[PDB]
């Protein structure tokens, strides 16, 4: 259970880096 | 170059909602783990 | 065509993100039964 | 429980099957 | 102006998503909060 | 355990009012 939560935590910590350059990409 | 602009924005959205979907895989995964343990 | 080719992304983005919230929400009802099974 | 997770299970596939659409839309 | 719009739906879906996200590690600590209670 | 479904919850509701303003926003 331990292994699933850590990626899930991984998966959702990559997902706030691709909005973070979503958000960059639309001020230009 | 403006909707150029929008288009790879919403592509790195999209791949951020993958993220997110494939997270929530694993959650259910982890659900399944501990009604699993309990079930025994 | 290409600004509604965006706008027809961008629903079905929305509509993706509507799914995922929706399993989110049965996500809450399975921790809720397993937190309900382990205090009865 | 196991019902809730079946139906999580289906709506994480239905976002699947919508984000491979929205960028079959954008790649047009 | 239809430029514009699409910018101001997809921050708004942006917004969405990260409500979800946040929403996503709640239910890490709920499922963390009851792996932790049997493991007690 | 019961604090943090709440507050996810809460963020899910949030989630949802945002969807529809940003389809509301599209069909302008």
């Amino acid at each position: 259970v331990e292994e699933n939560l850590k990626k899930a935590e991984e998966k959702l910590k990559k997902a706030e880096e691709l909005l973070k350059k979503s958000e960059e990409i639309l001020k230009k | 170059q403006a909707i150029d602009n929008l288009r790879a924005s919403l592509e790195t959205t999209n791949q951020a909602i993958e993220a997110i979907r494939q997270a929530g895989q694993e959650m259910i995964l982890a659900v399944q783990g501990v009604q699993d343990y309990i079930n025994n």
